[PDB]
């Protein structure tokens, strides 16, 4: 479809709103630049002409080798801590003959990573408010996606956008996840270098949703510590980096992570203590709450909700808490029924009472 | 990095 | 993937060269 016009050059296009059923509009759009990359995406800024509002467009090529699960994923999600899909629609593109689809976002001006790199440039630490609130929202979504079923698989600091105003994170990039069901074989070399869990390292095809938990805790460990915990250009560099920290693991968590691997004799290499690990200001609380999502067995590691309940958040449940500018927190205690599935009776931790109003 | 074959 | 003999191959030959 699409057209051009002037207001500025105007970009009008019918596009499916992301919610509801399917009634595509027309929509207006100005001012258009590039503004992300990533590794398949690739990201506009535009203004809407109705409402002036800044929304994201990324423009992925529709490869109909591989499964394409975006686009149907994130039309069933609704939640605060990810992105929302305001409309989507198809256009020609640039690859001659060949299909492109738009996904029109919400636009989040920073990320996690770019956050960190900041702290990391000038020799400071990430202070321990902003790890609490990146940590216990990302937390929130993952069991939001999960009490849906759904997998992440590419949960690392540059899909998570910030608004660093408001300290508000939402979770991005939805273009590996996938509905995992039991008995069904997924594809093993996901997640990105430094963030995969150790089933994935050694090809295991029979994981689960606990994979996200693995990739939040390096996220966590990483801002922590100001670079990622577990570098290396291989699988076998990074699993060197997870066993110096962990230990080797035994025969029944090798089991646990891919059976064919029980029968070789590892190197047995003592683990290093998590207070060593990190410097010697770090919190009790973070360093528990890291070692309870750093687990070799991936039913051992907390579920989603279990880590928001963590006493480490507990700060954040306090109602004297403000932001460092002065702003009051954002909204943490308004959990649905949905995502309290997981284990209702949570419910009386991660609602404090005064914020049952 | 990269989704399933179909 | 990988064969799992050449890849715990090459990571016994490194945890050898780490092991304290
Ligand atoms: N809603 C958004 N607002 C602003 N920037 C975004 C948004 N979504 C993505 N980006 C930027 O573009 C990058 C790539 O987007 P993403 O959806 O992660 O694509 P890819 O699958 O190629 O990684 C992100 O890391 C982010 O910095
Ligand atoms: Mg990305
Ligand atoms: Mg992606
Ligand atoms: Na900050």
């Amino acid at each position: 479809q699409m057209k051009v016009s002037r207001d500025s050059k105007v970009t009008t296009v019918v596009a499916t709103p992301g919610q509801g059923p399917d009634r595509p509009q027309e929509v207006s759009y100005t001012d258009t630049k590039v503004i992300g990359n990533g590794s398949f995406g690739v990201v506009y800024q535009a203004k809407l002409c109705d409402s002036g509002e800044l929304v994201a467009i990324k423009k992925v090529l529709q490869d109909k080798r591989f499964k394409n699960r975006e686009l149907q994923i994130m039309r069933k999600l609704d939640h605060c801590n990810i992105v929302r899909l305001r409309y989507f629609f198809y256009s020609s593109g640039e690859k001659k003959d060949e299909v492109y689809l738009n996904l029109v976002l919400d636009y989040v001006p920073e990320t996690v990573y770019r956050v960190a790199r900041h702290y990391s440039r000038a020799k400071q630490t990430l202070p321990v408010i902003y790890v609490k609130l990146y940590m216990y929202q990302l937390f929130r979504s993952l069991a939001y996606i999960h009490s849906f079923g759904i997998c992440h698989r590419d949960i690392k600091p540059q899909n998570l956008l910030l608004d660093p105003d408001t300290a508000v994170l939402k979770l991005c990039d939805f273009g590996s996840a996938k509905q995992l069901v039991r008995g069904e074989p997924n594809v093993s070399y996901i997640c990105s270098r430094y963030y995969r869990a150790p089933e994935l390292i050694f090809g295991a095809t029979d994981y689960t949703s606990s994979i996200d938990v693995w990739s939040a805790g390096c996220v966590l460990a990483e801002l922590l510590l100001g670079q990622p915990i577990f570098p290396g250009d291989s699988g076998v560099d990074q699993l060197v980096e997870i066993i110096k920290v962990l230990g080797t693991p035994t025969r029944e968590q090798i089991r646990e992570m891919n059976p064919n691997y029980t029968e070789f004799k590892f190197p047995q290499i003592k683990a290093h203590p998590w207070t060593k690990v990190f410097r010697p200001r770090t919190p009790p609380e973070a360093i528990a709450l890291c070692s309870r999502l750093l687990e070799y067995t991936p039913t051992a590691r907390l579920t989603p909700l279990e880590a928001c309940a963590h006493s480490f958040f507990d700060e954040l449940r306090d109602p004297n808490v403000k932001l460092p500018n002065g702003r009051d927190t954002p909204a943490l205690f308004n959990f649905t029924t949905q995502e309290l599935s997981s284990n209702p009776p949570l419910a009386t931790i991660l609602i404090p009472p005064h914020a049952r109003h | 990095t990269a989704p399933s074959l179909s | 993937l990988v064969e799992p003999q050449k890849f715990a191959e090459e990571l016994i030959h490194r945890l050898e060269a780490v092991q304290r």
